[PDB]
């Protein structure tokens, strides 16, 4: 009696590798926050009047 | 870069205020007030304030 792995084996199937799409996490990103846009002005009427 | 160049500065001025007052029999009234911001000379900013 001999084991099943003692004889050479050939794959009769046509392998098809399937790599699922990895999960992705999106982080917040802004070129200019609303605070930066407000600060872009040279003068602010609110602060000047205050 | 939209942020304006921010730097610290010190202002020096005198609030010159000359008012005209009319004295009645039983009351006082301001016939005119002249407010002006007079600048401080370099000699005073250096030899007196600083
Ligand atoms: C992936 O597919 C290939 C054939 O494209 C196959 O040879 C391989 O054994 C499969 N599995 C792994 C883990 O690479």
């Amino acid at each position: 009696q001999l084991s099943r792995a003692d004889i050479t084996t050939v794959s009769t199937f046509i392998d098809l590798n399937i790599t699922m799409l990895e999960d992705h996490e999106f982080v917040p990103l802004e070129v200019y926050t609303r605070h930066e846009i407000k600060d872009s002005g040279l003068l602010d009427y609110t602060e000047v009047q205050r | 870069n939209i942020a304006p160049y921010k730097f610290k500065a010190t202002m020096y001025y005198k609030d010159v205020t000359v008012s005209q007052v009319w004295f009645g029999h039983r009351y006082s009234q301001f016939m005119g007030i002249f407010e002006d911001r007079a600048p401080v000379p370099f000699e005073e900013v250096i030899d007196k304030i600083n």
